[PDB]
């Protein structure tokens, strides 16, 4: 998908961090893996994570 | 009687089924994610609505659910 | 061009008769629009030069007051006319009835044409004179839209007067300017 | 004069008002001696009830049928020492806190960790812009032409 | 005095007169535009009511111009207000001016 | 160059070259391209303006003291004098006058091509004044050609607004004291070098 | 040093200082321009 340390903005519609921008870590490059963008944002969720797992198609902005 | 469904984001964490008080979730073989592990729901005749599936989980938003079905004895909690 | 150097808009390039470049709202961006408002300006256009003489006329030759020269009715009676003789058939729900039948009869007729050329500027028997036969036209566009918007500004000056200073026309408010053009002037209604 | 209140200062009302509290006063005044510490505190309350009733009077307030003032919030040109003249010193006090209060938090939000400067202040910066809030419309309105007031990316999401 | 079986065909006559002759082309093309009531995508005879269908045996008519029978109600109707609404007026009097 | 304050520490938004420079601007208030483009032609016209009512507040009460008119202060002279015309009328002809003149300079601020005139004066009537800013020329703004090279103007360019400012300030000063004294300005100056340590400020 | 001085910029030591420099404020005002409810400028 999308380069190391690339900052992208989200689209997933039930996503805490909708409209927000954030820094890929490390893309998982296996065959058959459905969300292997690794994308972790500065301000936590209501339950107090910051990372999550995107789908190429499903985040880009740049 | 209560309904829950597993999503396709499950990256296998095992906490939902570590955090069950009632031996409903289990894990399963499934690849896509990692480690080729999902949660699967064999055993929803026993769950109480104790929502602490859903408050393990450290998905995006979440990808274990808990519909609050049809009231029974078990479901209920109920010893008596 | 209504702003020395100004640009235009991507739908005001002067094509058109009369054009400037005058739309700071905005209005005629959608181009169904703009047709049907080049039309209706035309239209109001038109009505306007038709009343402006109207008005000044009688007030000076049938001493009328344009706004109680309509007084005459909710009280039987009045329906003067040019000389000053009453037009027995004057009535006004009988008059009011007529007014409405031709009117609606004439617009109904204008109403039916597809050609918005043919729309606007209608000719055949309307052009009785060959006046825009091939001579020059878009010359004669021009001096009538620039008559047209001036009788417009006229008439809305007409109502404007006839409110702040009522009773009275807008002739004899030429009569107060020349009486004294330093205290009789716009600087009383607007600054009370 | 306007709805119907006629001027403080020829309100047969207000000369009530005024007397009976005088007397009130001076009903309690009368249980000490003219040299003693509550003596001294009272007279200075009668002063003050004076000096406050003959200064309504002169402003030009409208007293009721009870006598008391009414404020006539209209507009009214006789009347803008009631609500406009207080009103626009206001807004501009209101306008110059929330314009420093957004300036700062602007500021901070470009650092390092932005929310520990959030509660531990940086006492440096936030008076300079404290300082440089005086002219807030003239900058308020300058982002707004400039078009960088308002956000466009904003973060809401309904499913 | 008011006299009434003048006043009031007058004025049938003139609303009949603008709906045959002046109007009948815009109210066609007006009642064709929006011709049906339609539900979820089709008409309500066609959704199934025995009771939503038009009745053709009152409207075949002849006039050259297909001025049925409903036309003539309404535009006589409209006339009769019309009609009344002048005749209500004329006989009181008033000044009611600026 | 000097700075307002000898511990400069001088804005990046205005560097040199500007007519009148002196790197005070502590409130950040033009910091912006368009601010400042702006804020330049707004201090020209201000400047220009209170320079010319300095010049017909001082003169009327110095000549009047110096007994030499009878004309009116300059609180009082537009104070409810009925002179020539009703005051409200001046007021709407001066509006539409002034209309035809400020939208001409807007123009000239925004797209600078307005020097040409109207009326069929297409020819020899062009404006030659063509500068950096809001300095217009020609006969009708500049007869004597007194303006006449750049990168040396600098001197009486810098002398219009330094005298400007003062002018400013003292239009301000006059207002204030003709509010809280309730009379003339220099009657005023006169009373305070009668004993200049008793006629204070209250 | 340094420490005191980042206590003393904390939230609620700022917060009391401020609200105390203002109800100082506002009370000396109070004292010297009383009952006051048009302005009269
Ligand atoms: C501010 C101010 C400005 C820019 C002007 C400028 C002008 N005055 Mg004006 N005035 C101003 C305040 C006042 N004027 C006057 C009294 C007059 C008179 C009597 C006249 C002007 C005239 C004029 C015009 C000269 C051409 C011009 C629009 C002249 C004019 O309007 O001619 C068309 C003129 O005759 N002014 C009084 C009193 C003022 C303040 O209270
Ligand atoms: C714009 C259209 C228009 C309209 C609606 C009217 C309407 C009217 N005009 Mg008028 N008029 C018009 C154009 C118009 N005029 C023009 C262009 C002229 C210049 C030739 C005049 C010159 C004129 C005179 C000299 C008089 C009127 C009068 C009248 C009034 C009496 C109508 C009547 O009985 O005559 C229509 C009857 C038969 C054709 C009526 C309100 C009379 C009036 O109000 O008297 C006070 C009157 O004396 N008009
Ligand atoms: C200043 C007055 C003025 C001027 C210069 C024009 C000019 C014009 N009109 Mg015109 N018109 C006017 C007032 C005016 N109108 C008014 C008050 C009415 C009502 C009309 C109703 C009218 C019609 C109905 C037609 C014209 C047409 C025309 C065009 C050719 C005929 C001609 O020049 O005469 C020309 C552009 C004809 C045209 O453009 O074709 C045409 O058919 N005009
Ligand atoms: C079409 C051009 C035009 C012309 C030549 C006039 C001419 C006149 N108007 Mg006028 N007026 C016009 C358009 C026009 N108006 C429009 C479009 C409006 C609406 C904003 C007005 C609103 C208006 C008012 C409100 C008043 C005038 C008045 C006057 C008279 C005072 C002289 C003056 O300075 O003006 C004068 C006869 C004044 C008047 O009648 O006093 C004598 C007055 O009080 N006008
Ligand atoms: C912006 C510039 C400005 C403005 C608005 C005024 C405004 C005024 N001047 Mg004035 N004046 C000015 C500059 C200005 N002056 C300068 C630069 C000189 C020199 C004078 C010398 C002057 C004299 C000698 C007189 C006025 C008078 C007046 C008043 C009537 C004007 C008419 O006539 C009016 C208040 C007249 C007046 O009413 O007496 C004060 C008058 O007699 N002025
Ligand atoms: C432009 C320069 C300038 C100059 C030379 C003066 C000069 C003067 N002012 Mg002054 N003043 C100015 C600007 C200026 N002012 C400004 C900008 C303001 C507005 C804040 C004031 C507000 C002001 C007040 C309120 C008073 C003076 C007074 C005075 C006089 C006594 C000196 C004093 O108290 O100070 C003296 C003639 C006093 C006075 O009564 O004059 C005799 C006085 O009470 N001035
Ligand atoms: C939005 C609400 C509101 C508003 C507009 C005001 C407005 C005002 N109050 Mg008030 N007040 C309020 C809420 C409000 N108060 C509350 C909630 C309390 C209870 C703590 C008080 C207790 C209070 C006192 C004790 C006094 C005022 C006074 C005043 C006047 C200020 C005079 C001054 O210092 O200068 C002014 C009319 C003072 C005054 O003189 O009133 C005329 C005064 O003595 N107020
Ligand atoms: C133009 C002007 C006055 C013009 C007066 C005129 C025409 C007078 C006209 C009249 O007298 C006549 C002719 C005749 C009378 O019969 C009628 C009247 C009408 C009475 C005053 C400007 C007055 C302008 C003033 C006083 C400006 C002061 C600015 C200061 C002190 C500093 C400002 C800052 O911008 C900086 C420099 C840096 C920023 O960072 C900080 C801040 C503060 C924002
Ligand atoms: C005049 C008057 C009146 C009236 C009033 C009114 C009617 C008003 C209106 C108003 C309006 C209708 C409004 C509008 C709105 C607004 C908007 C729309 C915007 C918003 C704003 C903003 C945005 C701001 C900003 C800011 C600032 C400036 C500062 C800081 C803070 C902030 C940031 C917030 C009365 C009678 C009372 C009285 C007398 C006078
Ligand atoms: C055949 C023919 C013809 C004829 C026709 C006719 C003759 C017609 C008639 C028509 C008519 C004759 C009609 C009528 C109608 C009526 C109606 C339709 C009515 C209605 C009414 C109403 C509705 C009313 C109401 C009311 C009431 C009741 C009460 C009061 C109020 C009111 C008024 C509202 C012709 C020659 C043309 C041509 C050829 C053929
Ligand atoms: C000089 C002097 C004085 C005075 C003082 C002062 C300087 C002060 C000022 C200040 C002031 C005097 C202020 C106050 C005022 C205020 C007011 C009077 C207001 C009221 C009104 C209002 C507040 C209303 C309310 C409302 C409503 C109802 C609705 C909503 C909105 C609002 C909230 C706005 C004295 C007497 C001591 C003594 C002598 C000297």
């Amino acid at each position: 998908g999308p380069k190391r340390g690339s900052i992208v903005k989200v689209l997933r519609r039930e996503s805490y961090w909708f409209n927000d921008t954030g820094k890929v870590v490390a893309v998982d490059q296996a065959p058959g893996v459905r969300y292997p963008v690794v994308v972790r944002f500065d301000k936590v969720n209501y339950a107090g994570v910051s990372t999550n797992n995107y789908s190429p198609d499903e985040l880009e902005a740049a | 009687a209560h309904s829950v469904k597993i999503y396709d984001t499950c990256i296998g964490c095992t906490q939902c089924v570590r955090a069950c008080p009632t031996d409903v979730l289990e894990m399963v073989p499934w690849d896509g994610c990692k480690a080729s592990q999902i949660a699967s729901a064999p055993r929803t005749e026993d769950c109480v609505g104790c929502k602490r599936c859903e408050s393990a989980c450290p998905t995006d938003f979440l990808s274990v659910r808990v519909y609050l079905g049809a009231e029974t004895t078990r479901s209920m909690g109920l010893a008596y | 061009e209504w702003l020395p150097g100004n640009p235009r808009p991507s739908y005001l390039d002067g094509s058109a008769p009369g054009d400037f470049g005058f739309d700071p709202l905005g209005l005629g961006e959608v181009p169904e629009n703009l047709e049907r408002f080049k039309e209706s300006e035309l239209i109001h256009a038109r009505w306007a030069m038709l009343a402006v003489p109207g008005v000044l006329i009688p007030e000076a030759l049938g001493y009328g007051n344009w706004v109680s020269a309509q007084k005459w009715a909710a009280t039987p009676g009045g329906q003067a006319t040019y000389l000053g003789n009453p037009v027995p058939w004057g009535n006004l729900p009988v008059i009011l009835a007529i007014e409405f039948l031709a009117i609606a009869f004439a617009e109904s007729q204008r109403n039916g044409e597809p050609d918005p050329e043919k729309r606007k500027y209608p000719g055949g028997a309307f052009d009785p004179l060959g006046f825009s036969k091939g001579a020059n036209l878009e010359e004669l566009k021009l001096k009538e839209i620039k008559n047209g918007r001036l009788a417009l500004v006229a008439f809305l000056g007409f109502a404007v007067q006839a409110i702040a200073y009522p009773g009275t026309g807008p002739l004899e408010n030429l009569k107060t300017h020349l009486a004294d053009p330093w205290h009789n002037t716009i600087a009383h209604v607007i600054i009370p | 004069d306007v709805a119907g209140l006629t001027p403080c200062k020829e309100s047969k009302g207000f000369a009530k008002r005024e007397k009976q509290e005088i007397k009130k006063l001076e009903s309690r005044l009368k249980l000490y001696a003219p040299d003693s510490a509550p003596a001294l505190a009272l007279n200075a309350t009668i002063e003050k009830t004076k000096r406050r009733f003959a200064f309504y009077g002169n402003e030009g307030l409208l007293c009721g049928t009870d006598g008391l003032p009414h404020l006539i919030v209209d507009g009214d040109q006789a009347h803008l020492g009631e609500f406009v003249y207080p009103g626009l010193v206001f807004l501009y006090i209101a306008g110059w806190i929330g314009w420093v209060g957004r300036a700062y938090l602007i500021d901070v939000r470009t650092s390092k960790k932005p929310t520990e400067k959030e509660i531990i202040i940086d006492v440096p910066l936030a008076l300079r812009i404290m300082s440089k809030g005086l002219t807030w419309p003239v900058a308020a309105i300058g982002e707004l032409r400039s078009g960088k007031l308002v956000e466009k990316s904003a973060n809401i999401t309904v499913s | 005095e008011a006299n009434t079986a003048l006043t009031i065909t007058l004025s049938t006559g003139a609303l009949l007169f603008l709906g045959r002759f002046v109007f009948l082309p815009f109210q066609r093309d007006n009642v064709s535009r929006q011709g049906l009531p339609v539900q979820n995508g089709v008409t309500h005879f066609d959704a199934g009511d025995s009771r939503a269908q038009e009745v053709t045996s009152f409207l075949k008519t002849n006039d050259p111009a297909g001025f049925t029978i409903v036309d003539v109600l309404a535009w006589g109707a409209l006339g009769h207000a019309v009609g009344f609404f002048i005749l209500a007026t004329i006989n009181n009097g008033y000044n009611p001016q600026f | 160059r000097p700075l307002w304050l000898p511990g400069t520490t001088p804005p990046a938004h205005l560097d040199g070259t500007l007519a009148g420079d002196f790197g005070f601007d502590p409130l950040g208030l033009g910091q912006d391209p368009q601010d400042l483009r702006w804020y330049v032609q707004a201090e020209l016209v201000h400047s220009r303006f209170a320079m010319a009512g300095v010049a017909g507040i001082l003169f009327t009460d110095l000549l009047r003291a110096s007994g030499r008119t009878d004309i009116p202060v300059w609180f009082e002279a537009g104070a409810t004098k009925f002179d020539f015309a009703d005051t409200t009328t001046l007021f709407v002809v001066q509006l539409i006058l002034m209309g035809f003149v400020e939208t001409k300079r807007w123009m000239d601020i925004v797209k600078p091509g307005s020097q040409a005139a109207e009326d069929s004066f297409f020819g020899f009537e062009a404006a030659f004044e063509g500068l950096e800013t809001g300095y217009p020329g020609g006969p009708l703004f500049n007869p004597l050609g007194f303006a006449n090279d750049p990168t040396k103007p600098q001197p009486l360019r810098w002398k219009e607004i330094k005298n400007g400012r003062l002018a400013m300030v003292a239009m301000v000063g006059f207002m204030v004291q003709a509010y809280v004294t309730k009379t003339g300005p220099i009657e005023n100056l006169l009373t305070h070098l009668s004993d200049p340590v008793h006629n204070t400020i209250i | 040093m340094q420490d005191v001085k980042t206590y003393l910029s904390t939230a609620p030591v700022l917060a009391t200082l401020w609200f105390g420099f203002l109800a100082g404020l506002l009370i000396e005002i109070n004292r010297f321009f009383p009952d006051a409810l048009v302005l009269p400028l």
